[PDB]
């Protein structure tokens, strides 16, 4: 989630996600550690049975047919652990999250109590707003005429620059914000 | 009962005699002052209803209506100022006559003792509506919705108007209660057939009725707050009243003319339920449910038996408590992101609890929880329908399933999930909006707390 | 079971109808029968409130053991004799009925069987 | 109460720890800069298995997108310490 | 508070079935490069548990006990 | 009471937790034991299930085949 | 394989803008600046509620007829009843079937 | 070798049981080099207004708009009256009302005969 | 049936909490001995669901058999009744024999 994607995927990459893929279904199905080991060690071994094949063409349809094979021996109730995307506590603590701009509408009497957070905040803000079009600056010379033709953004490279476009990644709310 | 009408037309003047920042603060006052007043047309009779002189008259279905009226004035009043702060002098006056104007010729419709004079103020309602929609609307389809409003309900009323002097050439007589004593049966022929038509299609248009109801979605929307909380709350309403008053002159060859509207309704009910869960626009969604409700109350008023006019009087008050509030919380949003997308703006319990809260309220309000007069109206329906016919629980119980979905389908759209993370300006609700939250929801529960006040004549 | 898989099975006329039972008199294959007897009177049963199925021929010691249920109220484990006596009449009154579905059982077999062999008999 | 307030400590001690129990990598050439590639000789099947391991170790799965520029154990760790929000 | 993971050389897959399961892989020329990352759920206390039969029957003797105790009470307190 | 990770080690007992469940465990099979002993028809019937074979035809009233 | 340069030096710059920020989010001693009888719970909350609800009840639902309804209580052979004082016979003589 | 899964309507087809995916071409390559840059541009324009520290407000959304435009007022314009949409409009728009109307006519018709010859068992009917 | 079940739940949401939120039988370990005491609930509480006798469930569920067992009734429906009460004996021992029997697969930070 936080790499910037690729045009497409090379073969080696389709080759390592099946791999990966294939080894949490087969312990999906071993539930039990041991049996697990052995039978992984056991899906290693065939898969780098053909680990020197020089031809494409043979590699792809290997390919192919490993994938049919895993759709048809998946298990369909895969373990999931409880924070990824199909898990039972996915986005449990989403409700909890609440961006930072809402201290902004804070009555003055609310933000009597903590006065150090908000001096710290205010000096924040103030470092945000210097870096501004510094940061702007850095992301018009960088790029090529016709446009960016990939989502990864460039560090900041002089004395004093912070990364362009980082208040949105650096201020996040919290993973257990409550 | 002119000491309810004088004060109003006292409103006028005063409004229009404030100083520059002070004309809410009196509407306001005011406004209240007259709701309490006309408190006192509960106090109804058992046998006939409150002959106040030759020209006004208050019964058991019309008092509950004109206490909503008199009461909504106000929260209309408090809605309006957010929207208008930039307006001049001048044009906020004159808003507030259109409302003052509006309130008025409700009130004298309500109690009108003749058809022709409850026609000429039923009529006279169009003009102020009108006017406050095309002039403070926001986006350029108003105009369009503004003639959509018009010629959609003149279409329908023209011909009654010819019908109702036909009538008093024929019986001598418009007034209600010499019409309801002097009572005869219609005869099967298409003289009387044409007659029915033109009696019973204007308060159709007025409804609506469903395949007549393209003028409301428009009009809902494009009109700014205080016009849809009069439009959904009271407006609807005139021609469930007029049709319940004129039936009395329809019998016997009712039975056989109601069945095209009746499968309409019920059909009709049934497709604006399923509209409104295909709905982008958060305005929209309303409209089409009121568009269901009302097409509950014409079966209700078609059937003609006891059960079924409580179960409308019923429905008719606690739909419009529950419209007013739904688009009240809609225009909350909308003033905040200046957009009617409900998809735009997610997660707002996060952001405003209380006003969750209140969404939570008037959504429950309007699936007809128990024991809320929603579901007391909608159930005496239900139980006429079927005595009716037991195959119309069919119809009745998909619609309860539908509206469901779709009310609560709104609820989460907007207030649950996570928040929209480019929308930085939700600043936290007014004083105001959450005020009149309560005041629209807190009149319902009590209500509910002494249901025989809204039961209407046949309690 | 035996007997659903001997009807189901086996012949339908030799086995019994539960539905339709008995389809003999009363007094087909006995000389004489005295007629069952009944201790509690209509009026103790409605005052007693017992039920409208639990009104049947075993009501008096169900009567006894509710009287004695309540006597003993904070001791739920003395009305062990009452009990015992109502599950006894329960039991003699299943019994009962067994003993009347193979009454119907037997005399259907034997019927059938003696009406066949006297038509054998009179077809030769 | 709930899990401890994990440090940075903490991650670089359970992943060298996980990492001194994998058989095919030796517990003393073994540094916290090591390049998995280079100084330890692994293919990318080991380092697949490694990331398994690494997510095994701590309750939670990185997706493969992020899981292959991991190359030693400091990135790892680092990658551990942003995720779960830890900066003592 | 203030406890360090115990040392790693401490883990070893004899007398486990990590053993069994690396002699099976041998016998086919192959090899399991994890059991000791696995040791841990056999090492300790985790060593032995006990069958579902015994699970059933946990508090089996101090209840038989009781009731032997209580039984043999009552056979000779109708003496009386 | 204070309990604090292990970290690949059995975690910590109180023998307060040992005592009441072995105590519950105890009472529970005591009582299935006691009730046996005292209700055991609730399991094994009361009643014997009688063998309609072995009714006589006199007592069911059954005439022999001739009439 | 890995992270470029690029990608490296920034992910560093990030990750130490992130540490910053979230170390800044620690509240200091003094941060939460505040401004400026036993069986008691028995007595308003059973007590006075059970008073309330036996006056209501006894006072006012009972002054009108049908409003509480019982059940008759169950009459048995050989019961004697408090208000008339009549006795219930016996049960014709059980055959003791003992 | 094993039995094959065949894709429906609402259970689709996977990415790695795709044939277009494993026989790839130039072409193709260059075609995904162009949506990554179509992709590319379109986030950098919005993460260029995200993080601007003076924006205050909403993001507009060129898509959402157009999407609920075409969703709601581009209908009609684009409306002709064929036979297939002749065809499903009356349908859809007048079988149900005929429907229903037999059925509920049918069933009043039944009702009033059985009340005329006096068999319906109407006791204890008060309310109506 | 309100009590044992309202208990399983409770025991279940134990080892729910003591596993770090983790809900999936096959990361359960042995907790036969590492959780005594909600090891004996569940037990009691799988016993009193299958209906061992003299048990809550016992004075419920065994009537309920017989009488089903002793009416004219439908076969089909008799059949499926005991299918089902053999199959709540199988789940149970699944959630005993996955939970609480065999060696650890929860994560090493106990
Ligand atoms: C039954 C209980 C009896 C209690 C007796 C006393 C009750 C007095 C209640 C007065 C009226 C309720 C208030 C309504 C407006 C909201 C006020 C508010 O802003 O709250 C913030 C306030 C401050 O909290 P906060 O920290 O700011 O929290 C704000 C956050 O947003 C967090 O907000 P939140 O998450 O707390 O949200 C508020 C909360 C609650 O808020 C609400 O939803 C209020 C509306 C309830 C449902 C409305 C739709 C149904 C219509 C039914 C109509 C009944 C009318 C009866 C007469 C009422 C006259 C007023 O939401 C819910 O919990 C879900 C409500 C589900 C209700 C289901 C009830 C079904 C019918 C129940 C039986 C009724 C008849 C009983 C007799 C039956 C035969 C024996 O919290 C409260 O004051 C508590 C809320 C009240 C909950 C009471 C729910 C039961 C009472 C129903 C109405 C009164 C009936 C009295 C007779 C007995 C019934
Ligand atoms: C946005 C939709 C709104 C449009 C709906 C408008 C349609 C309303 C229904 C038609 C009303 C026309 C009737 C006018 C008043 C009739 C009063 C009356 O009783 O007159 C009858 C006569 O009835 C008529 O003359 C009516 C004839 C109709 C002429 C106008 C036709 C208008 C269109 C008819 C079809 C429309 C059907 C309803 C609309 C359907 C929705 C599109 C008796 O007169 P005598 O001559 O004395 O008879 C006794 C001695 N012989
Ligand atoms: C449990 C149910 C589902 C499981 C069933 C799954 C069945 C699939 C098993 C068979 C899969 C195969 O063997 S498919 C065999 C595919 N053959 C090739 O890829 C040949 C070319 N090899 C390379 O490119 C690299 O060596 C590479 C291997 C990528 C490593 O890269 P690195 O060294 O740089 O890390």
């Amino acid at each position: 989630a936080f790499s910037a994607p690729a045009a497409y995927l090379t073969h080696q990459q389709k080759v390592l996600r099946l791999y990966k893929r294939a080894l949490r279904h087969l312990e999906s199905w071993c539930v039990h550690r041991d049996k697990y080991r052995y039978f992984a060690c056991l899906m290693r071994a065939r898969f780098d049975e053909h680990k020197n094949e020089k031809d494409m063409v043979k590699a792809t349809q290997l390919l192919r047919q490993a994938e049919e094979e895993f759709w048809y021996g998946q298990h369909p109730q895969p373990y999931i652990f409880p924070e990824s995307p199909g898990g039972t506590s996915y986005e449990r603590y989403e409700c909890y999250k609440v961006p930072e701009w809402c201290l902004d509408d804070w009555h003055p009497s609310e933000k009597a109590m903590y006065p150090d957070y908000f001096a710290k905040r205010e000096q924040w803000k103030r470092l945000r707003r210097e870096s501004w079009e510094r940061e702007v600056k850095q992301l018009q010379e960088e790029t090529p005429p016709g446009g960016p033709r990939t989502e990864a953004l460039p560090p900041a490279r002089k004395e004093g620059d912070l990364p362009p476009l980082w208040w949105h990644i650096v201020t996040r709310p919290r993973e257990r914000p409550m | 009962m002119l000491k309810i009408i004088i004060p109003t037309t006292m409103l006028l003047p005063m409004t229009w005699m404030s100083k520059h920042n002070m004309i809410w603060i009196n509407a306001t006052v005011h406004s209240l002052l007259i709701s309490l007043i006309s408190l006192s047309l509960l106090n109804q009779l058992g046998e006939n209803s409150l002959n106040f002189s030759l020209t006004f008259f208050s019964d058991s279905l019309s008092a509950p209506l004109l206490v909503l009226t008199t009461w909504l004035l106000p929260l209309m009043l408090m809605a309006s100022q957010s929207h208008l702060s930039k307006e001049t002098t001048t044009r906020k006056k004159l808003y507030i006559t259109m409302l003052i104007l509006l309130q008025l010729f409700l009130i004298m419709t309500f109690t009108a003792t003749e058809l022709i004079l409850f026609y000429i103020l039923f009529e006279a309602t169009l003009v102020p509506t009108l006017i406050i929609i095309t002039r403070w609307g926001n986006q350029t389809e108003r105009l369009n919705a503004g003639l959509y409003f018009l010629f959609y309900t003149l279409a329908g009323s023209l011909p009654l108007l010819v019908a109702l002097v036909y009538i008093q050439n024929t019986t001598g007589s418009l007034n209600f209660l010499i019409i309801h004593y002097w009572s005869h049966p219609l005869s099967n022929s298409w003289s009387n057939i044409f007659m029915w038509l033109a009696c019973i299609m204007a308060f159709m248009v007025k409804m609506p009725l469903y395949g007549l109801h393209l003028w409301l979605p428009k009009a809902h929307v494009e009109a700014p707050i205080a016009g849809s909380m009069v439009l959904a709350a009271v407006l609807l309403k005139l021609g469930g009243y007029g049709m319940m008053r004129i039936t009395t002159i329809l019998n016997p060859l009712t039975n056989y003319m109601a069945y095209p509207f009746l499968m309409l309704s019920m059909w009709g009910m049934i497709m604006t339920s399923s509209i409104c869960l295909r709905q982008t626009d958060l305005k929209s969604l309303i409209a089409y449910s009121s568009v269901s409700h009302m097409a509950l109350v014409i079966v209700a008023i078609m059937i003609q038996t006891p059960w079924s006019f409580m179960g409308a009087t019923a429905l008719m008050i606690a739909h419009g408590l529950t419209s007013s509030m739904l688009f009240c919380l809609a225009n909350t949003n909308y003033e905040r992101v200046h957009s009617r997308t409900m998809i735009l703006a997610r997660g707002l319990q996060t952001l405003l609890p209380l006003m969750a809260t209140w969404w939570l309220v008037a959504s429950l309000t309007n699936l007809a929880l128990p024991p809320s007069i929603n579901l007391i109206g909608e159930l005496f329906i239900i139980t006429a329908s079927f005595s009716w016919s037991n195959i119309t629980i069919i119809l009745m119980g998909m619609n309860m399933m539908i509206t469901a979905l779709y009310s609560l389908y709104m609820l989460i759209t907007t207030q649950r999930g996570k928040y929209t993370h480019h929308i930085n300006n939700i600043k936290p609700s007014f004083t105001r909006e959450n005020a009149l939250m309560a005041l629209h929801i807190l009149p319902l529960l009590l209500l509910t707390l002494n249901p025989k006040m809204i039961l209407g004549p046949l309690y | 079971g035996a007997h659903l898989a001997r009807r189901y099975l086996g012949d339908a006329s030799k086995e019994p109808d539960p539905l339709r039972m008995p389809t003999f008199p009363p007094d087909y294959g006995f000389p004489e029968r005295k007629e069952r007897e009944m201790v509690a009177t209509q009026q103790e049963m409605n005052d007693a409130q017992l039920m409208l199925q639990q009104r049947d021929y075993c009501a008096h010691y169900l009567i006894q053991l509710l009287k004695c249920k309540r006597d003993s109220f904070p001791n739920f484990l003395a009305c062990k004799h009452e009990q015992h006596d109502w599950d006894y009449c329960e039991h003699l009154d299943y019994v009962k009925r067994m003993k009347e579905f193979e009454r119907e059982r037997r005399l259907l077999q034997r019927k059938k069987r003696r009406e066949q062999r006297e038509a054998e008999m009179a077809r030769g | 109460s709930d899990a401890p307030p994990l440090t940075l400590e903490a991650i670089k001690d359970r992943v060298l720890y996980v990492l001194k129990l994998y058989d095919k990598i030796d517990p003393e050439k073994l540094s916290v800069n090591s390049h998995f590639m280079k100084d330890l000789g692994l293919d990318s099947l080991d380092q697949v298995e490694i990331i398994m391991a690494m997510e095994d170790e701590f309750g939670f799965e990185i997706p493969d997108i992020d899981a292959e520029k991991l190359m030693c154990p400091q990135e790892i760790v680092d990658y551990i310490a942003d995720k779960k929000d830890v900066y003592e | 508070s203030k406890m360090e993971l115990p040392d790693y050389k401490q883990w070893k897959i004899e007398g486990t079935p990590l053993e069994t399961v690396q002699e099976k892989l041998a016998a086919r020329g192959l090899r399991d490069p994890w059991g000791r990352n696995e040791a841990w759920r056999y090492s300790g206390g985790f060593a032995n548990n006990v069958s579902f039969v015994g699970a059933l029957l946990k508090g089996f003797k101090w209840g038989f006990a009781a009731f032997v105790v209580a039984v043999g009470a009552e056979y000779y307190l109708e003496s009386q | 009471v204070h309990i604090e990770p292990r970290y690949r080690q059995f975690p910590q007992l109180t023998r307060s937790q040992l005592i009441q469940a072995e105590f519950f465990s105890a009472t529970m099979w005591f009582w299935i034991l006691w009730r046996f002993w005292h209700d055991s028809d609730a399991v094994l019937g009361h009643f014997p299930y009688p063998d309609p074979s072995q009714w006589t035809d006199e007592e069911l009233g059954i005439l022999p085949d001739d009439e | 394989s890995g992270y470029t340069p690029d990608e490296k030096l920034r992910l560093q710059q990030l990750r130490e803008l992130r540490r910053r920020w979230l170390k800044d989010q620690e509240l200091s001693p003094r941060e939460p600046v505040l401004p400026p009888r036993h069986s008691i719970f028995a007595v308003t909350h059973v007590l006075i509620p059970v008073w309330i609800i036996h006056y209501y009840l006894k006072y006012h639902v009972t002054a009108k007829p049908y409003t509480v309804v019982e059940r008759k209580p169950r009459i048995f052979p050989g019961d004697t009843i408090l208000e008339t004082g009549e006795v219930i016979p016996l049960m014709k003589e059980f055959p003791d079937q003992h | 070798s094993f039995p094959k899964y065949k894709p429906s309507r609402l259970a689709t087809l996977p990415a790695t049981l795709d044939p277009a995916e494993y026989d790839i071409s130039p072409e193709t390559r260059k075609a995904q080099a162009e949506r990554l840059a179509i992709r590319s541009r379109l986030k950098r324009e919005y993460l260029l207004q995200y993080n601007d520290p003076n924006r205050l407000g909403v993001i507009e959304d060129p898509a959402l708009i157009r999407w609920t435009y075409a969703r709601s007022a581009n209908i009609y314009p684009n409306f002709r009256p064929t036979p297939k949409t002749s065809l499903l409009g009356a349908l859809f728009g007048i079988g149900p009302l005929f429907f229903w109307y037999y059925v509920f006519k049918t069933d009043r018709d039944k009702k009033e005969k059985l009340i005329q010859e006096g068999k319906l068992d109407q006791t204890f009917n008060i309310s109506y | 049936h309100a009590f044992f079940k309202a208990m399983l739940f409770m025991c279940s949401g134990s080892i729910i909490h003591s596993l770090n939120d983790e809900q999936d039988i096959r990361k359960m370990g042995g907790l036969y001995k590492a959780m005594p005491f909600t090891t004996t609930a569940l037990i009691i509480g799988s016993l009193a669901l299958t209906g061992m006798p003299y048990l809550t469930g016992f004075y419920s569920k065994d009537l309920i058999i017989e009488a089903v067992n002793m009416s004219y009734t439908n076969a089909w429906a008799l059949l499926m009744t005991l299918i089902a009460t053999s199959l709540t004996a199988a789940y149970s021992t699944r959630i005993i024999f996955f939970a609480f029997l065999g060696k650890p697969r929860f994560p090493p930070l106990v």
